[PDB]
RNA sequence: CCGUCGCAGUUUUAUCCGGUAAAGCGAAUGAUUAGAGGUACCUAUUCUCAAACUUUAAAUGGGUAAGAAGCCCGGCUCGCUGGCUUGGAGCCGGGCGUGGAAUGCGAGCACGCCUAGUGGGCCACUUUUGGUAAGCAGAAC
RNA sequence: UGGAGCAGAAGGGCAAAAGCUCGCUUGAUCUUGAUUUUCAGUAUGAAUACAGACCGUGAAAGCGGGGCCUCACGAUCCUUC
RNA sequence: GCCUACGGCCACACCACCCUGAAAGUGCCUGAUCUCGUCUGAUCUCAGAAGCGAUACAGGGUCGGGCCUGGUUAGUACCUGGAUGGGAGACCGCCUGGGAAUACCAGGUGUCGUAGGCU
């Protein structure tokens, strides 16, 4: 059976990437994580205090507590049908603001605003994302030339 | 499969021999994909719906 | 010795010799190249190669039986310094072995040889010589068949001797200076360097 | 022989360090204990003294540190003081100690905390520190960034910090490398700080060279005669810098210089000049063989 | 320009002794009779059962000399080898040095409680501004069209002493 | 009499049985693990958040 | 009933995570073949490899998000934070559904309360370990 | 560019560092609760992030309640302090 | 156009060599009375302004190494799902979708923010 070590099998995922070691940069320690936000879970070997268990590099979770220079996350950890919303303590080299989560709240200023754009002109626009439609019909010219024929090729060694 | 015993319940296809109409759009065909062997499926016509 | 039929399938992962796999015995083929070795690459234009068919593991015993029914025949046939035989498998492979049977508490086996694992389309054993000895290869390379398990087909490649380009475009980068031979090869030469590399050659 | 050390699997496998860890400017491991807030500040500015020190200029800033770059607050130069008094002698601790004041003094008259926060009018040299007024804003609370110098008793990074500290300015500091502290005795004298702060320690030496050799007097304090500047006027100079500065420590600075906008340096080649040379040169070494 | 002086960084004598003890004591103050300064003790690296040394044991002393004084106990160094060094003595970094069997000849007089020593007289040159490198602020390389060659620490040695360089 | 050692084999099964549950999001969840700090300023905040109840309602008289 | 909560062994969108296949070793570590050039090394090439090697690097796969518990406007509390309502968090009033991806579906009560049986498994595709192999032994799904 | 070293096995991390050397030291101290890992999400062991004291250090920002990280340890009863 | 102090990204920024550099700035440079530190004022700290662009620094150059980007390798290798497909087997083809990486070739080679300053 294997061992129950801390960082058992953390031989690549807590490693730095190539030409990647040194110094932490110090954007990283700049950066502010208020109470509820999402940010992302990616452990840094450089920095061995405040290190995440190997379970949560990788994941996601928002943030509830603030101290400094460490905040606390409620991650979601699935054990065996069980979701569990797990408060960890983790420095800031180890997380990472989440885009998408970003992308999310300049949709909702952006639905905000034509919604309320719309209004004043009394148009009506959609808001709602679609999946990719059935591309439309179109014309397809050819521009004088024929397309060019096509054959398999003949078999080579 | 767990997988494509899911996407059949969603597509109310939960016996052998029934059928459903479909809006096809990305996330529509990509969940005809996952479950190509147990269903066929086609683009019916007038007379047919 | 087993027979080749327990070692043949490549059923284990690469185990080869290394810091942790100790008391592997030595490889039967040391040589691997033989003939007229230090000849010029216009000395024998003509290449001809052992291509596998099986994804299978080749025994160091196979490689070396197979080195020398190759060798016998061309210095028979096209002499002692009229080709240039260069076997491209190196035996790294080891084999374990269970001892002499308490049956499997604890079987894990201790090293017994060393197998070359080739793929399907790989080079086993290459063959450059002059263009009249074609035929000759042919009759080399399929009598070290039968020194190997599995299905091989000989085949003649296009490329100049024992380089990587084709026999058609090789006179024509000879003559630009792209090419120049350093012994049983050549050295391609870009025009991506210093300028001083591009007045020594000219 | 010997094998290539820099060999080109050596520049493959070469991670070079920060820009100005290359250049040797930045101490990146001071700078993340020195610039960085606390994540429970929430963008708190945490600002700090930039002081640094040239070969003829005594640089004095006041910034906080943010993701797209420092921002500087206030600067103060040591060029400044011909504005003050002081003409000659730009690069010493009583330069220091005047380029410091104006930095405390140009940064409160930006705040409009110089009405409130006055420090030590009369500079005595002692351990002195700004306690904030009840109802009145707080006291601009800094820190001292002192570079890669080594900060040893005397040095004028703590001579700008003085400066700033008697200006209106909330730095923590101690008393241990102000010039007049007794290393053996573990005390420091007031008094001697009070000689550099006025440069009474330039006129002891120019008196000296008087006293020995006008021939090293004149080299060693050419700019002191050109401008008239004698060892009994250096107390009396600063003083008149001290208090010129707490007048008027607000910049200003010139309307503008409209120039012809004239490039000096190479211009840098194309791709067809460099194809073209290579060509010419091809074409040269085939002809004279 | 006179940006390109060559002169003298700083003269750096050794006295490497086989062993510790008394024996190493007394050319600790053969150093300070000559460079009028307390010398240092190198003790040694590993240790070697042929040359009888252990790890961190001082079996050398040497000293550095910037200012004057080094062209002074160096003008004494090369009286003694009749101002003549071997062309092998130069380094290419620039720089060069050679041996004396005995410092009575340096002008310390022989006394029946010290011993006889030899030193290892080795002079570092420099143009000004080799210092860009050695500062901790802004450090920088010196320059390839910057650093001393052989043919110019020879040639300096031929010109400031006027010495003999033999093959 | 050797025996099984380890199995993972029917047990996702059993797990999604009755499916894999969440935790039901609840508004304004405990504030467990939170700074001492930050907790003592914030009860003082609400102990004395009637304080000014009597500004609450002139300001919003004038909107 | 529409609608709205809420839900999902599934897609879509957005954004992260990884070091396996493959590849590479004219790149690091390790292993390894043959000549060539300069003077046993040294430079430029060349043959063949790694499970306890790797610059690269998938497919499948994991996490989060896709709104009213929101957005917007105006105030209040604090003993925390402080150059300065300066932060931060909490609270109050007012205004704003186009519910702000597709599809399916009733959910919640630490999936409440008590709870039997079971805790010898075995087999197959694929992946995979020991073993010459096994109707062998041991894993993943 | 670390090809050295960092007490040890290995992996990871590390260059005006975490290595080497030097001078001041005892945050290896006194406490409450929360959290992570093995987990039944029990205990132990070992960790993480705070808070309240009292200190060390540095000019200071800060850093430190053992060792750069992953191992190096022990219930009831009883005895002893 | 350019230079400082502090930086963010951390090689398109590095490395070797060569060429050029107004003005200010920076650096070199000149000293050891005081501060301070060394075996030694080389380094460090301090004091200073006679000297120049030597070097540092900046810009440019190299069919430059590296780095960066793209092409190529390649829909190749690999791969999801599927079949009462082939083959004694080893393995391979097809269906459904996904889709690499060297060699090789081409292009590029620092950039941005704050403050002050020079043409
Ligand atoms: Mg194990
Ligand atoms: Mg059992
Ligand atoms: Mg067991
Ligand atoms: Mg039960
Ligand atoms: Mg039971
Ligand atoms: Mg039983
Ligand atoms: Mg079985
Ligand atoms: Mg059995
Ligand atoms: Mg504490
Ligand atoms: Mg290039
Ligand atoms: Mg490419």
């Amino acid at each position: 059976t294997n061992t129950r070590g801390k960082r058992r099998g953390t031989r690549y995922m807590f490693s730095r990437p190539f030409r990647k070691h040194g110094a932490v940069p110090l954007s990283t320690y700049m950066r502010i994580y208020k109470k509820g936000d999402i940010v992302d879970i990616k452990g840094m070997g450089t920095i061995q205090k405040g290190m995440p268990h190997k379970c949560y590099h990788g994941k996601t979770g928002r943030v509830y507590n603030v101290t400094q220079h460490a905040v606390g996350i409620i991650v979601n950890k699935q054990l065996r049908g069980q979701i569990l919303a797990k408060r960890i303590n983790v420095r800031v080299e180890h997380i990472r603001h989440s885009k998408s989560r970003d992308s999310f709240l300049q949709r909702v200023k952006e639905n905000e605003r034509k919604k309320k754009e719309a209004k004043e002109k009394g148009i009506w626009v959609e808001l709602k994302r679609q999946p990719a439609q059935p591309r439309e019909a179109h014309f397809v010219r050819t521009g004088g030339v024929e397309p060019q024929l096509l054959e398999p090729i003949p078999y080579e060694f | 499969s767990p997988k494509v015993r899911k996407v059949l319940q969603l597509l109310r296809l939960r016996q052998i021999f029934n059928g459903t109409f479909v809006k096809l759009n990305k996330a529509s065909i990509n969940m005809l994909r996952l479950a190509e062997p147990y269903i066929a499926w086609g683009y019916p016509n007038l007379k047919s719906v | 010795r087993r027979p080749a039929r327990c070692y043949r399938y490549c059923k284990n992962k690469p185990y080869p010799k290394s810091r942790f796999c100790r008391g592997v015995p030595d490889p039967k083929i040391r040589i691997f190249d033989l003939g007229r070795k230090k000849a010029k690459v216009d000395e024998f234009p003509l290449c001809g190669h052992m291509v596998s068919d099986e994804y299978e593991q080749l025994s160091s015993e196979a490689l070396e039986a197979a080195r020398i029914c190759a060798n016998k025949y061309m210095v028979k046939s096209c002499g002692k310094d009229g080709f240039h035989i260069r076997v491209r498998l190196h035996p790294f492979h080891v084999n374990r072995i269970n001892k002499m049977l308490t049956g499997m508490r604890g079987a894990f086996g201790k090293p017994q040889g060393t197998v070359a694992r080739v793929n399907i389309g790989q080079v086993i054993m290459s063959i450059r010589t002059k263009t009249q000895n074609k035929e000759h290869v042919i009759e080399a390379l399929r009598r070290a068949k039968f020194k190997f398990p599995g299905r091989q087909k000989i085949h003649i490649s296009k490329k100049f001797g024992f380089t990587k380009f084709n026999a058609d475009i090789f006179e024509s980068m000879l003559a630009e200076k792209r090419l120049i031979p350093d012994g049983c090869g050549v050295k391609y030469i870009p025009n991506r360097g210093p300028l001083d590399k591009w007045r020594a050659i000219h | 022989f010997v094998k290539v050390v820099k060999n080109k699997a050596y520049f493959k496998r070469y991670q070079v360090k920060f820009r100005r860890r290359r250049e040797g400017k930045t101490d990146y491991y001071a700078r993340k204990r020195l610039v960085i807030q606390d994540k429970n500040k929430y963008n708190t500015p945490k600002y700090r003294m930039i002081v640094r020190v040239t070969n003829r200029d005594i640089i004095c800033q006041i910034a906080y540190a943010r993701i797209e770059g420092d921002m500087i607050v206030c600067a103060a130069y040591a060029h400044e003081l011909p504005k003050y008094g002081v003409k000659v002698g730009l690069t010493n601790y009583a330069a220091a100690y005047c380029t410091g004041l104006l930095l405390a003094r140009r940064l409160l008259n930006k705040f409009g905390l110089d009405k409130v926060y006055e420090g030590q009018v009369e500079v005595t040299g002692d351990e002195y520190n700004v306690e904030s007024v009840d109802g009145e804003p707080g006291a601009f609370t800094c820190y001292l960034d002192a570079g890669l110098t080594r900060t040893t008793t005397g040095n004028k990074v703590f001579g700008a910090l003085k400066g700033a500290v008697d200006g209106g300015l909330s730095i923590p500091h101690s008393t241990k490398r102000f010039p007049g502290y007794d290393s053996e005795s573990k005390e420091f004298n007031a008094e001697v700080h009070r000689k550099h702060i006025f440069g009474l320690n330039i006129a002891e030496y120019m008196r000296l060279l008087i006293e020995e050799d006008e021939d090293a007097y004149k080299k060693q304090f050419s700019q002191y005669i050109k401008n008239g500047v004698a060892a009994d006027q250096l107390e009396d100079i600063y003083k008149k810098a001290h208090a010129g500065i707490r007048e008027n420590p607000v910049h200003e600075k010139k309307p503008k210089k409209e120039v012809k906008k004239k490039r000096w340096n190479r211009a840098k080649l194309s791709l067809e000049q460099k194809k073209d040379r290579v060509a010419q040169k091809k074409a040269s070494f085939l002809r004279a063989q | 320009n006179p940006m390109r002086e060559l002169r003298i960084r700083k003269l750096c004598l050794n006295i490497c002794v086989g062993e510790s003890g008394d024996r190493l004591t007394r050319a600790a103050k053969v150093l300070e009779q000559l460079t009028g300064q307390t010398p240092v003790f190198s003790k040694a690296r590993y240790t070697v059962r042929s040359f009888g040394i252990r790890r961190n044991e001082k079996i050398a002393v040497h000293c550095t000399v910037r200012g004057a004084k080094a062209e002074e106990i160096l003008e004494k160094g090369l009286k003694v080898r009749e101002y003549e060094l071997r062309k092998n003595n130069f380094s290419d970094t620039g720089n060069f040095g050679f041996g004396i069997q005995e410092h009575i000849d340096l002008g310390i007089k022989y006394d029946p409680s010290i011993g006889i020593y030899g030193l290892d007289f080795y002079v570092v040159l420099g143009r000004p501004g080799f210092s860009i490198a050695d500062k901790k602020r802004k450090r920088g390389v010196i320059g390839s069209k910057h650093r001393i060659g052989k043919e110019e620490a020879m040639r300096w040695f031929q010109q400031k002493y006027d010495g003999i360089i033999l093959p | 009499a050797k025996s099984k050692n380890h199995t993972t084999h029917n047990q996702s099964r059993k797990w999604h049985r009755n499916g894999i549950k969440k935790p039901k999001s609840q508004r304004y969840e405990s504030l467990k693990g939170v700074d001492p700090k930050f907790m003592r300023n914030m009860r003082f905040a609400k102990k004395h958040n009637k304080k000014g109840f009597k500004k609450m309602l002139a300001n919003n008289a004038k909107n």
